[PDB]
């Protein structure tokens, strides 16, 4: 099949082959296949899931960043992701009150254009830490 | 010994010392490593034990003719005031030429000021 | 003088002995911590540099500044250098293939600019007398990644509006 | 020279320990007992050798005290008890 | 000197002299630098030099009420050997200790059969 | 003596002088810190320094049996135009090599092509 190579400013987060990923994107989540037609997009806060030889997922938060088609080997760019057991779902959870929190304690529009933010950090948390159950 | 002097003059005698010996240490370093390489405590100590140095200096009356300035005459309170005030932070603001033969610390600013 | 002096002497080297070792094994335990971040970043800029791999050849290509090829007028080189003294002939040697180059474009009369990192690039070439379009120092044990960013948002902001045509990264 | 070739000890006191605050000025590592802890009660004996080897490893420390910002944990202990037995 | 005893002894003692001399090196760098920039090489050499170190230690018959192990005396022959030994690979698999105050390398055996 | 010499023997006299005693006092930062941390005025002054060193040797036709190479006879004024060259910078392309025991500094420059 093909290789994937996942890394953050802050270190590699994978590199291998793989035999399919689902991914986050601008618009909508997109599922990419062995020589899919090549595209570049930025992605909005969620994950991607790394279903490896075997059938083996696992399941990566993406906060932030930028993926990559052009060749058959693809490549994926965070701004900011954690790997999916260093998060947990207490972790998810702060986040969920932080958020209910902050949704609360924002008042204007560009106070809520940071707390709108705050508010998709800790969904997309709240969504990786379930897939991370299977 | 504080039981003539009194535990304030010893004391401010002692630390003088200490903080001369130190620099004395220092300067070694700084002579090929440079400045630079120090903690910022030891720069610190370095420029209060500096300036230290130059206020033990004082224009003497009888050397008026060396030095073509009048010479100048303290009591011991004021010393120990002075000395005090540099051992501490009230003067780490003055360069050291605002010392050098100036007289009591209370016009040590006005060298500094003239400099 | 005398052997007392002499004495003296001899205590004042043994003393620069001692430091002159100290800062050796220190500065070894800084190399291997910083060589850690290195390697962490590494695989990101890796990955970048394959990334421009499809901007540098694919079958569709819309157009951007940052890729077009330009005629060359004006010449920028952003150069890091050090906060310390002490580190020998590092940075000299790296500062005459700095000239060297930028000898070579002044020879045909292509402009040059310079934009540092560090206190000693910023003086040896104040000393030298060239251009600085800008300037970040005290970056000590390791800089954030938005902390440096003055000389490439200068530098960036001149390659957009054809201030420079060229743009060079210098370090050892 | 005499006087150390016959005595059975040494207890030499520095100026400059002296003019640095250290009053008894009794430079260690130097200094020497060759009768040692036979001269020595029973508790102060077993106190003693903690001082010995504390101040032992805050000679050596001692020159990275000016950069001791960045030191093992371990070693940073070490300096500072040197220095508070000190 | 060769001339005087041998050419085994004298190439022994200078392997000996030899290996204790780059131990002395290579502890610089295991400080400066650490076990990971050491090569398998130069690991071989320090794991050698521990035990070749420890061979020279020797429980005495008059240190008995120190040490309360009986003494030991070694002939230059078996010593030679010991060392030569050690250095030329075989035991090299014994533990370190095994060698420490045992006399010679037929006991170092026994030792390490036990400890 | 200025009135006896003249002006230009003098001056290159206390040239030569001058950067010699400026090398004597340099070595001694040099044998500690090395050279790289000189400033680039003082690495001229030692690269010339070292060239005026090697430009005052000679060959001697009685060191002819010593050295195996011929004799030189040097006029004062290739003397006084070649140190008066060197301190100018008008050689300072060529290596320390090339003034080593050469009689004129057209020599030098010869040797200089074959190094």
């Amino acid at each position: 099949t093909y290789h994937l190579d996942v890394v953050s400013a802050e270190q590699q987060m994978f590199s291998g082959l793989v035999e399919k990923i689902q991914v986050t994107g601008s618009e909508g989540e997109l599922g990419i296949y062995p020589g899919h037609a090549p595209l570049l997009t930025a992605i909005k806060p969620g994950m991607i899931r790394i279903v490896k030889q075997h059938g083996h997922e696992e399941f990566i938060y993406l906060s932030g960043g930028i993926l990559e088609v052009q060749p058959g080997n693809v490549t994926v760019l965070a701004d900011t992701a954690i790997r999916g057991q260093d998060l947990d779902e207490a972790r998810a959870m702060e986040a969920k009150r932080k958020a209910e929190e902050h949704i609360s304690s924002s008042h204007g529009d560009v106070d809520y254009a940071q707390a709108s933010a705050e508010l998709a950090k800790a969904i997309a948390q709240l969504r990786v830490i379930e897939l991370t159950k299977k | 010994d504080p039981l003539v002097v009194g535990q304030e003059h010893y004391d401010t005698a002692r630390g003088v010392q200490s903080i001369l010996q130190r620099y004395q240490e220092l300067k070694d370093i700084i002579a090929i490593l440079g400045m630079d390489e120090l903690s910022e405590e030891d720069k610190l100590v370095v420029a209060r034990a500096r300036k230290i140095q130059r206020f033990l200096s004082q224009p003497f009356f009888v050397a008026e003719v060396f030095t073509g300035s009048p010479g100048k005459y303290v009591s011991l309170k004021d010393t120990i005031r002075g000395f005090k005030g540099i051992m501490e932070g009230e003067y780490d603001h003055l360069p050291e030429q605002a010392f050098y033969m100036v007289g009591s610390i209370e016009e040590a600013v006005e060298k500094a000021k003239k400099l | 003088a005398g052997a007392k002096d002499i004495r003296s002497k001899i205590a004042s080297v043994q003393n620069t002995q001692k430091i002159t070792k100290a800062m050796e094994m220190v500065a070894a335990s800084k190399m291997r911590k910083s060589q850690d971040r290195m390697a962490a970043s590494r695989p990101y800029a890796e990955t970048m540099r394959k990334v421009i791999g499809h901007l540098a050849h694919g079958n569709l290509e819309y157009k951007h500044p940052y890729l077009e090829d330009r005629d060359v007028k004006r010449v920028g080189y952003l150069v890091v250098s050090t906060d310390r003294g002490l580190a020998g002939g590092l940075n000299i040697n790296l500062f005459k293939k700095l000239l060297a180059e930028m000898k070579t474009w002044t020879d045909k009369g292509v402009q040059a600019d310079l934009a540092m990192i560090g206190s000693k690039g910023v003086s040896f070439f104040n000393s030298v007398g060239g251009n600085v379009v800008a300037q970040v120092t005290g970056m000590g044990d390791n800089p954030s990644l938005s902390e440096l960013i003055g000389p490439v948002k200068v530098m960036l902001q001149a390659y957009d509006e054809g201030r420079l045509d060229k743009l060079y990264i210098v370090s050892n | 020279t005499n006087v150390i070739s016959i005595t059975d000890g040494q207890i030499f006191l520095e100026t400059n320990l002296f003019n640095a605050g250290i009053r008894p000025a009794v430079n260690p590592g130097i200094s020497v007992s060759r009768v040692g802890g036979a001269a020595q009660t029973k508790i102060m004996k077993k106190l003693s050798g903690g001082i010995r080897t504390a101040l032992a490893q805050y000679r050596e420390l001692a020159a990275f005290s000016q950069f001791a910002s960045d030191l093992d944990d371990a070693t940073r202990k070490q300096l500072d008890h040197g220095q508070k037995v000190t």
